[PDB]
């Protein structure tokens, strides 16, 4: 190449892990028999999406705020077609921080508490966002923690409750007669200000669990024919 | 003759060869946590003891050639020795930093290379997936866990196939870590210094393995018939900078 | 001006945008940061560490111990190789798993130089000769000692060193996706093989086998860009761990 094209700012941590992911989709209904089908919920970790998860883990702290994109889209359920009025639907999109209220149905009072954020949207909008800060009461979130989460026979290995970073929840905001609709939500997730200590191998086996470390063996690496090399 | 130097820490004495070089992980010392020692030091006291600096000698492995390896958990290899042992008991929390001596007593005519390595957070893996390791199975104080040659089907035990490391992780990518190579042909010790690494600045000595520590044969033991068929392998700690939470008011 | 204009992009959501983002908890005073050993502050940082090759994946190796290492027995072979590998750390079976390795599979472009360490693990008693012979790309491997002699080498006298190192020039990527099909022999890359100059003679009490091991890591300022998927997770995206 040229003369002192030696480039490396795009192995940073920032552009490393600084890239906006769909971490979670999911649907809720305006109207349904089940309750639990009339809203939406989430709990923020990255654990779950393996591309994300393997990055992350070559650092065992870390320390970052999350910006949240929410791309929200509906569809009409088959019913009556006398209802061809189409009144805009709006969203509640609400976060609850760590030791907040949490609802158990759309008629819930955490859905009103003034200490859980809440988004109101109407579709049609740009998607709506929202950031949350560094939300842990150490120091730095851990992706390892070599403990028990206290000291009695029902602790569990590996949970460090210190990466509580809270949870999200949908629900559509009705007007007395809603009709029948559902609604699906791709959450995006990118990480800001990323700072991070203690690097680690990257993992090699499969990931089997969300909440632990669990493999099955694997091989080091793959086979070749020889060891030596051979001219073809 | 190779110049060797003699260290008193207390009541303890070790020797070691002057031209063993030492590992400082991550380049960071153990120290006090004196540099905040604001305010915060009146609701949330700590103090040291300097009398858990002292030399703590752990009953000694043998090198075979059958070896898979070895792998100590910490503070919780030493609840069961002394004062440092008693301080686990009675303070709610802790930190320390630590030097560790892992010697081989072999002859020229031994070959063989080890890994000297320690792991901060070394969350094991259970050898069934659906299932949670006990604690037993990740540490039992002073006394060693191996490493095993292949996959074990333990119902709650560690996976403990040694090229996996128990973590999931290619055994040869653990240089990632704080290390030393044990050549039989150039070198029998290891000494690394270990920091303090955490997320918070203290915590509880029994709930959490601050690291791990691992001696992993890469290249089996080896010797001719009628020598000795075992290497020694003893490990020696030294707790650094050891404080806990102050017991008095305020 | 107070009076605007709205242009094409606006109202659009681009995933690689960076915006100001509204706070949904401008109240909240964060933990502030401590000290913490070890912090990393690029990737590279990891790449310039050294970790075992896996030579000998051959067959049940790598199911153990056993790729890591070597095997050399006294008293044999001389004039033959040892082992060889292409200079492909990104692609080959040899160093895909290496922290190098796997550093560098998560971008599509590279270039720079590796490091390559050889230690040979026997006996103090154990003497012998190595050639470490490097062709440079397009070459190919050499066919006999007398041809690798008359390449780039160096002579290793595990007599007088137990290490020995290798600073390879002109490494690079040579495919856009993972074409380990090509693995075994890059028609765009070099090779290091190792040759028996001498035999390993001991004396009576020194006659076991003997072990080389390899390690890698990259050598200076190693260049990658576009950063992509890791081909080493699959299929795991819909099982959601």
């Amino acid at each position: 190449f040229v003369g002192g094209f030696h480039t490396r700012s795009e192995s940073s941590l920032e552009n490393f892990l600084g890239r906006a992911a769909n971490t979670y989709r999911t649907s809720f209904k305006t109207l349904s028999t089940k309750p639990s089908l009339k809203f939406a919920s989430w709990t923020i970790t990255t654990r779950k999406v393996a591309m994300l998860r393997r990055k992350m883990e070559m650092f065992t702290y870390m320390r970052f705020d999350v910006e949240v994109t929410f791309v929200i889209t509906s569809s009409k359920c088959k019913s009556d077609p006398s209802s061809g009025s189409l009144p805009v639907l709006t969203f509640m999109v609400q976060y609850v921080p760590p030791g907040g209220p949490v609802p158990s149905s759309v008629d819930s009072f955490s859905w009103q508490s003034s200490t859980n954020p809440s988004i109101f949207w109407t579709q049609g909008n740009a998607p709506p966002r929202m950031s949350i800060p560094y939300m842990s009461i150490g120091n730095a979130y851990s992706n390892y923690y070599d403990g028990y989460s206290h000291h009695g026979a029902d602790g569990v290995y590996g949970y460090n409750t210190l990466n509580n970073q809270g949870q999200l929840y949908f629900r559509h905001v009705n007007s007395s007669n809603p009709g029948a609709y559902t609604c699906v939500v791709k959450i995006y997730f990118k990480l800001q200000h990323v700072k991070a200590w203690v690097p680690r191998p990257p993992r090699l086996c499969n990931y089997q669990r969300a909440e632990n470390v669990n493999f099955k063996v694997q091989g080091v690496t793959d086979t070749k024919e020889s060891i030596t090399a051979n001219p073809g | 003759s190779s110049n060797v130097r003699s260290i008193t820490l207390g009541n303890s004495t070790i020797t070691t060869q002057e031209s063993s070089n030492v590992v400082v992980g991550f380049g960071v010392w153990p120290s006090y946590l004196s540099k905040s020692k604001s305010g915060s030091g009146s609701t949330q006291p700590t103090q040291p003891d300097t009398a858990t600096e002292r030399f703590y000698t752990l009953e000694s492995v043998k090198w075979q050639k059958t070896d898979n390896g070895w792998y100590w958990k910490f503070p919780d290899a030493l609840k069961d020795m002394g004062l440092f042992g008693q301080n686990m008991l009675y303070h709610f929390l802790g930190r320390t930093g630590w030097t560790i001596h892992v010697k081989c007593e072999a002859s020229r005519f031994f070959q063989g290379a080890l890994l000297v390595v320690c792991v901060p957070q070394a969350e094991k893996g259970c050898a069934v997936i659906t299932r949670d390791v006990n604690a037993t199975a990740l540490d039992e104080g002073d006394k060693a866990k191996k490493f095993t040659a292949g996959s074990v089907s333990s119902q709650n035990g560690v996976q403990t196939a040694v090229y996996n490391a128990a973590m999931g992780v290619a055994v040869g990518n653990l240089t990632i870590f704080p290390h030393q190579w044990i050549n039989l042909k150039t070198n029998n010790s290891a000494t690394i210094v270990k920091p303090y690494i955490n997320s918070i600045p203290m915590e509880n000595m029994y709930r959490h393995f601050n690291f791990t520590l691992m001696v992993i044969p890469f290249v089996p033991l080896e010797w001719s018939v009628g020598a000795c068929t075992y290497v020694p392998i003893t490990v020696t700690v030294a707790p650094q900078n050891a404080e806990y939470i102050g017991l008095r008011l305020a | 001006g107070n009076p605007t204009q709205l242009v094409p992009g606006s109202n659009m959501y681009l995933t690689s945008d960076d915006f100001r983002s509204p706070e949904a908890m401008p109240q909240f005073e964060v933990t502030p940061e401590m000290f913490i050993p070890g912090e990393v502050h690029n990737l590279m940082e990891i790449a310039e560490t050294d970790s075992t090759v896996p030579v000998n994946n051959v067959g049940m190796a790598v199911n153990s111990m056993e790729a890591y290492r070597i095997g050399v027995n006294p008293n044999t072979g001389s004039g033959t190789q040892v082992y060889g590998w292409p200079l492909n750390p990104g692609k080959s079976s040899v160093f895909k798993r290496t922290n190098l390795g796997e550093i560098l599979n998560y971008f599509a472009h590279w270039s720079g130089s590796i490091q390559l360490t050889f230690v040979f693990c026997g006996s103090a008693q154990a003497t012998g000769k190595f050639l470490l012979a490097y062709s440079p790309p397009g070459a190919g491997a050499p066919t006999d000692r007398k041809g690798a002699r008359l390449g780039t080498h160096v002579v290793w006298d595990v007599g007088l060193q137990s290490s020995c190192v290798l600073e390879v020039p002109w490494i690079s990527n040579t495919f856009y996706r993972k074409d380990k099909s090509s693995g075994t022999g890059f028609s765009k890359a070099g090779y290091v093989t190792c040759w028996f100059q001498t035999s390993i003679v001991a004396p009576a009490d020194a006659m076991s086998k003997c072990y080389i091991m390899c390690f890698v890591s990259a050598d200076n300022d190693f260049s990658v860009r576009l950063l992509k998927d890791t081909p080493f997770i699959k299929e795991q995206a819909a099982r959601r761990v």
